[PDB]
Order: C-alpha cells, then sequence, then structure tokens
RNA sequence: UGUACCAUUUUGAAUAAGUGACGACUAACUAUGUGCCAGCAGUCGCGGUAAUACAUAGGUCGCAAGCGUUAUCCGGAUUU
RNA sequence: UCUGAGAGUUUGAUCCUGGCUCAGGAUUAACGCUGGCGGCAUGCCUAAUACAUGCAAGUCGAUCGAAAGUAGUAAUACUUUAGAGGCGAACGGGUGAGUAACACGUAUCCAAUCUACCUUAUAAUGGGGGAUAACUAGUUGAAAGACUAGCUAAUACCGCAUAAGAACUUUGGUUCGAAUCAAAGUUGAAAGGACCUGCAAGGGUUCGUUAUUUGAUGAGGGUGCGCCAUAUCAGCUAGUUGGUGGGGUAACGGCCUACCAAGGCAAUGACGUGUAGCUAUGCUGAGAAGUAGAAUAGCCACAAUGGGACUGAGACACGGCCCAUACUCCUACGGGAGGCAGCAGUAGGGAAUUUUUCACAAUGAGCGAAAGCUUGAUGGAGCAAUGCCGCG
C-alpha cells in the first residue's frame, strides 16, 4: 500500500500512533500489538537488524502515505547532494507536500490530505498540483485554491491548524510556510530512519 | 476518370458445371485486351477439356478485377464458384449494377440456377441471360 | 532509388570516353617523349599534364610524379 | 532541436559538404533552443572567424546569432 | 629528418638483410592484476639507410617513419657501438 | 495539439487491484483434509498413530497500476 | 578512505576442509494476474537472409540549343529542362556478417598524400574552330529495347593568346631524410550566360570557370604504448628476406617487377585457428576487477558474395556501370532485370523487439542570386506499464 482504508489498523500495529489520541484511540476496540488469530511471539527467528530495519521503514512509510517508488526516488534525488543519508533522507521525507499540507493542519488525515492535494487545489512555485509530487524547501509557500477555501471538512481542519518550531501556517488565508527543515529534535519520538540507512548493503 | 455514368459492376451471376468460369475468363480477356505485355497471344482462347470443375470454379474465381472498355469501367466479379450457395453470389449481385445470367443448352438439367436467378431478381437488377453451351 | 545516381552516370560514362581519350593522349606523349629523349617533348609533356591537372580530374601530384620520371630519363640520355 | 517533445534542444555544430547534426563536426557551434530567443552557445567572435577563415562554413542557422556579434560586418571587408 | 621524438629503442639482434637489420626491444610492462613488473620481447625491422650500418649485438635507437620494405616499417637512427 | 497549463467550468465517494509468502535463511500463520500418499520447495529441507512450510478458508505483512516470477554482472562466498 | 549483511551444509555432540543457495541494482524484457492517466524513454541480443511495396539528396537556364504550350500575328513576357553540362551523389541510415588492427587512445613520419564548393588571394574570365545531343528521318520491334542517318547551341568537345604565380631542366646557396633561396632552361588558363546605366566602350550586377594559394573537409601508409581465444595447436614462413634499376595508386614503401639473393617470426609458445566491430559510452561492488562496445558520437566494415574500370577531390561506388555466382517477372522462350547489413515491414528463432509512420514545420547537406525541394536524416507521432516517473 501507498494508500490505506483503515488507517487505525496501521496506526496500532506499527507501534506507532500516526494521530496520537485519534488513531490510537478509544473508538470501541483500540490495540497496540498485532491483531487477529496470529497475535503472538514467534518462538521463530523473526528478529533481526533487517526485521527493524523492515518495521521503522514501514512506519515512516505509512505515516508520509507516499509510495515507496517515490521514497527511492528521494533517496535517488538526495545521493545528487553529498551529505549524510539519514538526516537529509528524512528531513526530504517530511518535505514531502502531502506531509507538509497535513503538518500545517489542512486535513484531519494523510489520506484525506492526498486526496485533496491531488484534486488540483494546492498552489506551490504558482503552479496548482495535480499530482502532489513536488517536494517542498524551507520557505515553500503552500496555498490553498480558491475551491478548498470554501470546503467543510478542510476548513474545519485549517481552522484547527497545527504550528512546529519548524513550520508555520496562516489559517485565515489557508497559507502555510514551510520554516526550516526538522534536523535532529523535531522528529517523532518512536521513529528512526538510521535503519533505513543501515538496510542498503550496496552504497 | 471515367464518367460517373459510366461505373457500372457485373458478378458472374451463375454456377459453375454451366461452363461458367470459362465464360468469366473469356469476359476479362475479352475487356481486359492489351498488347505491350504480350497478353494478347497468352490467353488468347479459353475452353475445357473438363474432367474436374473445381479447377475451374477455383482457378479462374475473381474476387475483384476491374477493367475499362471504350464507354465504361467493367467490374468483372466471379466470386461464385460454387453450385449453390448465398454470400459469394449475393456479394456479386451487391455490387453489380447489372447482371449477366450464365445458362445452358447443352445441359439443361443444371439444377442451380434457379435460385441464383431469384436472388438477382430481388433488386430488380438487369439481367442478361448469355448461352454458351451451345457447341 | 535517386535520380541523380543516373544522372552523375551519365556525366561520368561520357566523362569516361572523354577521359580515356585524355589519358590516352597524355601517355602516348609521354611514350613519344621515352623514344625521343629531348627537353622538347619534355615541354610537351609539361604542357599536356598542365592541362590534365587544371581540369580537375586527376589531382596534379599524378602529373608531377610522372613527368618528374620522364625527366630523370631525360638526365640518363 | 532535439530530446523531449515541447522541450526541445537544439545542438549547433560545423559542416564541410556532407555532415549531419551533432555528428562529426569540426568544433560544436554551441546549444540553442527553437523556442528560446538567446544563445548559450560557444560563440565569441573568435571561433565564428576561425570557421570562416579556415573554410567549411557551419550551419547555416546560427548566422544571425553570428549576424549579432557583427561577424559579417568584419569579414566581408577582411574577404575583399 | 624533421621527425620528432618516438620511443623505439631497442637491442638490435641480427643484419642477414641488405642494409636491414632486425632488432630486439624488451619492454616492461605492468601486470594489471599482482602489480609486478613483467618485460616482454618485440621484434622491429630498422633500414640502413646506406650511410649507417646497425652494429649488431647493441642497443639501436629507431624512430618511426613510413614503410622502406616489406615489413620495414622502420629506418634506423642512432646506435651504441661495442666496448 | 482544442496538446500542454488555468479556473469544484458541473454531480459525486465516487473512476480503477494484484502478487509473494508467514519455520528459519529473509517481514509476513491460525485452523481444516492429508500417513512421506496428497503436494511444497533457492539452502536447511517440508507430510509414514491428530498439519501454523503442503492444498484450502481465512487473518497477516512487503508492496502496488503494478504487483511476484525467472533472466542478466559484481559484492555479500578473502569460500582462488 | 566513498565504502563492506547473514544464515543455512557433516560426527551423539564439537570443530575443521571445501562447496552451493537466497539475501542487491538492473531489463530490447517477457511472464501470471489484472490495470489510471499522461510525461518520458525504451523497443530483434537471434536472422549480415531474400528483400516484395513507398521510401533512403535533390537542386539546377543567373550554362546552353530546342522541346513545349498559356496571351500574343510572330518575335516573344512566361513554365522547367527531355538532352548536353554542375555539385551533392562516398550524404544519410543501417546492421557488425566479417574485421583483433594504428582501426583505435595519443604525439606524430608524412622527407609522400590529395581534397571539388569552401577557404589566406595573387591571377584570370583574350580569341576561337567544329561538333554533339534537343530536333528530324528511317530501321528493328508486342513491349522490353534497339541500330543507322544527318543539323545545331552553350558553361558543351578540342588547340593557341596572356599566364603573376606556378609545374619542371642546369649552376650556386641553405638545411636534420630533407626543409630553405639565387642564376637559369622548357612550358602551358578557359568560357562566357544573365540584369540596370551607358551609342558603344566602360561602370555597376549575378552566376560558371581559370590558375595561384592558407586551411578545413574525408581519408591514405607507417607509427612507440595497450588492443579475444589459441600447447589436448612447435615449428611456421619461398617476395620469405632485403638490395640496385625500372614502373606504380594520392604517395614513401617489393606497392609491384627485371636483375641480385636465403633469409624473416619464434619456448616470454612461433605459425595456424576461429571470434569480438576499437575508444567514449553500459551496470555491480568500497576495491580488486568482471560485465557490451549491440544501435550509437569518432573511426571501421560490409552494404547480395567476388572482381574490373569510369566519375568524383575523395568510390573501383547499398540504393552508378559491366560481369560471374544466388534469384526473378512477363513471353511469341526471341528477350530484357535488380537489391532495406536505408527507413519501416514481411518470413523465421525467440519471450519479444516498434509504423508496411507524418511534415520538412525547426535542424543537415546539396544545389539554385532567388521562389525553394527531398530526405524513411531530423523533428514529431503511433506502438507494447515497453521501462521509468507521479498520481488516485
Amino acid at each position: 500500500m501507498k494508500y490505506t482504508g483503515s488507517i487505525f489498523k496501521r496506526s496500532r500495529r506499527l507501534g506507532f500512533s500516526l494521530l496520537e489520541n485519534n488513531k490510537e484511540f478509544s473508538k470501541g476496540k483500540k490495540r497496540k500489538t498485532i491483531p487477529g488469530q496470529h497475535g503472538n511471539r514467534f518462538r521463530s527467528s523473526t528478529m533481526s537488524g533487517y526485521a527493524q530495519q523492515l518495521q521503522e521503514k514501514q512506519r515512516m512509510q505509512y505515516m508520509y502515505g507516499i509510495t515507496d517508488k517515490q521514497f527511492r526516488r528521494l533517496f535517488r534525488l538526495v545521493l545528487k547532494q553529498r551529505g549524510n543519508l539519514a538526516v537529509n533522507l528524512f528531513r526530504v521525507l517530511e518535505s514531502r507536500l502531502d506531509n507538509i499540507v497535513y503538518r500545517m493542519g489542512f486535513a484531519p488525515t494523510r489520506r484525506s490530505a492526498r486526496q485533496l492535494v491531488n484534486h488540483g487545489h494546492v498552489l506551490l512555485n504558482d503552479r496548482t498540483v495535480d499530482t502532489p509530487s513536488i517536494i517542498l524547501n524551507p520557505g515553500d509557500k503552500v496555498r490553498l485554491k480558491a475551491k478548498t477555501i470554501k470546503i467543510p471538512i478542510v476548513k474545519a481542519a485549517s481552522e484547527s491548524g497545527v504550528v512546529s518550531p519548524f513550520v508555520e501556517t496562516n489559517n485565515k488565508t489557508f497559507e502555510g510556510t514551510y520554516v526550516r527543515f526538522p534536523e535532529r529534535s523535531e522528529l517523532p519520538a518512536g521513529i528512526n530512519e538510521s535503519y533505513v540507512v543501515e538496510w542498503y548493503k550496496r552504497l | 476518370t471515367v464518367d460517373l455514368i459510366n461505373f457500372r459492376n457485373f458478378g458472374i451471376m451463375a454456377h459453375i458445371d454451366a461452363g461458367k468460369t470459362t465464360t468469366s475468363e473469356r469476359i476479362l480477356f475479352h475487356s481486359g485486351r492489351i498488347h505491350k505485355i504480350g497478353e494478347t497471344h497468352d490467353g488468347e482462347s479459353v475452353m475445357d477439356w473438363m474432367e474436374q470443375e473445381k479447377e475451374r470454379g477455383i482457378t479462374i474465381t475473381s474476387a475483384a478485377t476491374s477493367v475499362s472498355w471504350k464507354n465504361c469501367s467493367l467490374n468483372l466479379i466471379d466470386t461464385p464458384g460454387h453450385v449453390d450457395f448465398t454470400v459469394e453470389v449475393e456479394r456479386s449481385l451487391r455490387v453489380l449494377d447489372g447482371a449477366i445470367a450464365v445458362l445452358d443448352a447443352q445441359m439443361g438439367v443444371e439444377p442451380q440456377t434457379e435460385t441464383v436467378w431469384r436472388q438477382a431478381s430481388r433488386y430488380e437488377v438487369p439481367r442478361i441471360i448469355f448461352v454458351n453451351k451451345m457447341d | 532509388n535517386i535520380k541523380s545516381n543516373e544522372k552523375r552516370l551519365r556525366q561520368n560514362i561520357k566523362r569516361n570516353l572523354n577521359n580515356k581519350g585524355q589519358k590516352t593522349k597524355l601517355k602516348t606523349n609521354v611514350k613519344n617523349f621515352h623514344k625521343e629523349i629531348n627537353l622538347d617533348n619534355l615541354g610537351n609533356v609539361y604542357s599536356q599534364a598542365d592541362r590534365l591537372a587544371r581540369k580537375g580530374i586527376i589531382s596534379t601530384n599524378r602529373a608531377r610524379r610522372l613527368k618528374s620520371r620522364n625527366v630523370a630519363v631525360l638526365n640518363k640520355t | 532541436r532535439m530530446g523531449r517533445v515541447h522541450y526541445p534542444t537544439y545542438r549547433i555544430v560545423a559542416v564541410d559538404s556532407r555532415v549531419k547534426r551533432d555528428g562529426k563536426y569540426i568544433a560544436l557551434i554551441g546549444h540553442l533552443n527553437p523556442a528560446l530567443k538567446e544563445n548559450k552557445c560557444k560563440i565569441d567572435e573568435a571561433v565564428a572567424l576561425e570557421w570562416l577563415n579556415k573554410g567549411a562554413k557551419p550551419t547555416d542557422t546560427v548566422r544571425s546569432l553570428f549576424s549579432q556579434t557583427g561577424l559579417w560586418k568584419k569579414f566581408v571587408e577582411s574577404k575583399k | 629528418k624533421r621527425n620528432q621524438r618516438k620511443v623505439l629503442i631497442g637491442i638490435v639482434k641480427s643484419t642477414k638483410n641488405a642494409k636491414t637489420a632486425t632488432v630486439q626491444v624488451e619492454s616492461r610492462f605492468k601486470h594489471p592484476l599482482y602489480h609486478k613488473s613483467v618485460v616482454r620481447h618485440k621484434k622491429y625491422q630498422a633500414h640502413n639507410e646506406g650511410e649507417v650500418l646497425a652494429k649488431d649485438g647493441d642497443k639501436v635507437q629507431i624512430v618511426e617513419t613510413r614503410p622502406l620494405s616489406a615489413t620495414k616499417r622502420f629506418r634506423i637512427a642512432k646506435i651504441i657501438e661495442r666496448a
């Protein structure tokens, strides 16, 4: 999946709350482990470096809602620039158009954010994106098109916008500026991209 | 090209065992007479030594052969080579603006010219009855 | 197929006839020089070679080399 | 032009009497897009003079780009 | 000759041909994998211009040129004689 | 090329899902038939007195308009 | 240092020796399943086999006589040249059969080599004579073709004038297999068509040619360096090996020959053998190295195989010619014919390898003062998730 259709499952099983109390939430049933008839501490050797590298990769590319092919495309594009794979890769992944639109507080869910930005109502670099594939940079102004300034769901989301020490959003005008990269301290606490760094052996 | 009035199609409106394809080849050679290639002495005469008529029906079958004859364009089409069926004779009839009905005198007992005539008589298309078995 | 290929075929076959004639005349002048070896025939060969080099069929190097070989025989006499 | 459609990239090269574009060239004239009216070509009023004085005039579509540099205004009297 | 410097120096071996010498050149190249210098032997046909004759059993300097005879595409240039 | 880009230009959750396998190597497995038969399988190797590796229902993860498969060079084998 | 994965395989158990496997990018892909678009780029490795079909460089009168007719009584304003003659025809593209090498990468010897237009410009377009096609007539002819007879123009064929410069004889000078200059012998450049002014001359004006001459252009032979396999291939090689003379492609070169000769390569394995098109470019890994040089840019090779000649500056010429060999159509069995290893596309093997592709719009050449034309080169497009890319 580059998508979902029951996100609460992914949030609970990955061990990371994609929404803190809106995806690992008491909405009836609520879980924090692997669900089903196979909830089990597998005595078979299912745990190694490979396993946790995979698990962290799952968490990171399922909180974004983005496809893995664009994950590898971002890795390759950053490979054109010398630096550190871990921090640069995670910062570029955070700088995803849909991820940043959600970070603005413009959509209740990453899937909904992706659907909205694809719908042709997000202006970036004076280009209304018909496909949310434009990776932001520090200071990239995302604008909400004239259509999505009258949409009730994203109106309520935007009016409840989220500000962080590395972005800011003007919710009344439905606009957002990606202030800076989350360098090493504004990243999620239970998420580590270094595993994806060590996931390769062909560097 | 030749005038619109002079675009007339003609399908061989008969069946084999009647000297049909012999007459079709005769008409094709008569209206397709060209001498710069030497064809005049290459298909001069056509006649049977008939012990097989399938060869006559097949090898001479003209699916669509167009020529010109001084006043008009003659579209000779010998699609039918079967004794009794409807597809080839019917497409020939649909194409032709006029029909030639190849009948017999030596073998007047040919059974499958009634249905061919009835098919041609549906659209009232002009028909010329021609008999070649008189030898 | 290119019509200009056959056009240059016509032109080059006529050039074939003309150049056969002219090169045969030059070679018979060279033969006459090599038979009666003298400066006058050397000058005739020089004039013929200059004419052929001016025509622009074969480069002047062949004319110069053939006349140098002729005048070498001249110096041998 | 060449490359990707609706994003053409014209690579201008040299020729004597037979050779194609961007194949065998005496010297790469430079890069101009047919959709771009200004060239980043290797044109400095010197290579053009080299190509003219050495014979084998290059492709006949950057003549205006050489005209803007005044190449002809000196060459047509240098030859004279 | 205006001919410029090119390396063809070697030990001339024989002059059994009329004013033509066979020269043995020992050229050292490098092993591509194990990285050790190894020598190889080559033969060259140097043309003796008639005014110079390659004295055999010695080192001679050959220099490149257009062919002089069949499989004779070099001319002898310099010689170091016996001592 | 009436292409490209623009403007919910209009109604609408609507317009698109498949693959591997879950014992390890190397993430994904609980039950049902099955007596080394059925069938699985790249290595270990799986089934002969109750099957989570087989076959299936299913849940599961890796993905995805591509999914798995073999193909092909080196390194993971300093295991030339 | 950018950088580097492990586990599983044996004896009751332990280890060791050694080996195999998955664990990675990546597709001319294909393949199951199904399928969103477009962008984007890919697209016979095998078959270099024939190539059917269109197509793969056309432009020329400002070179010419007339053909040929629109308006005109005609002359002629006018259309191009069938034909003579000009350039490009070798461009382009293709595959790599074969080619393992100066082809290549690199500096060069070129003392031996030209290059048409072009280019550094000095010299020229003086003057003709007569043809020849076009045109006309006859002939063989089913056509294919085909011979004979004449006429005429030019930028057409063939001499001379001038002709710096220059080719090239004899002497001096100078010079690292010749550079350089003085004296001096011989000797040769055609061709003019067209437009305005001017009686004309002349001036302006555009083509076509002329020598001389700085280079490019394509390439020539050699060239140190490296350039596949080949010992379960050890001897191979009679221009072999080199010399004088003569001839020779553009030229040095036994390039080739008369004459004179017996030597040349080689256990660091000679010769032979078959193959790969070589460099840049194509991936994997840190690295060692391996993996193709398919197609491609350069070069190189065939362009149905093997010759010959001509042209062109460069060809012994894919789409010129003649021929032998493979083939073929029609036919009255007399006869004539050509090549996609050009584009596609066809036939096949394969898993499959694109249009039986559009305009020269932009870009190349070629040529025309110029209008411009063609390119199956190019630029597009189709085409198959064909591969990547993003999307829901």
